[PDB]
């Protein structure tokens, strides 16, 4: 349960899965020049 | 024609030479761009009606 509707799509991309505490996951998200 | 299908084409490589070199099309009239340079240019989205 995360959304109720999806009306106008512009981009879809399906890829391979990225994934005591045993795992450390670091991510960096950047928005530069529309990238 | 009243309910014409619109398909949005994105995130892929569009090979226009296959369409241009086909002899199966009676009309291939391009407005605003030429067929020769279509295979080189890049566009944000393609609307196929
Ligand atoms: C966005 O969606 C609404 C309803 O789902 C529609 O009326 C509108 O034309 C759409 N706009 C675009 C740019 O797709």
């Amino acid at each position: 349960g995360v959304y109720s509707s999806a009306n106008n799509c512009t981009f879809e991309y399906v890829s391979q899965p990225f994934l005591n505490f045993k795992n450390l996951r670091e991510f960096v998200f950047k928005n530069i020049d529309g990238y | 024609v009243y309910a014409w299908n619109r398909k949005r084409i994105s995130n892929c490589v569009a090979d226009y030479s296959v369409l241009y070199n086909s002899a199966s099309f009676s009309t291939f009239k391009c407005y605003g761009v030429s067929p020769t340079k279509l295979n080189d240019l890049c566009f944000t989205n393609v609307y196929a009606d």
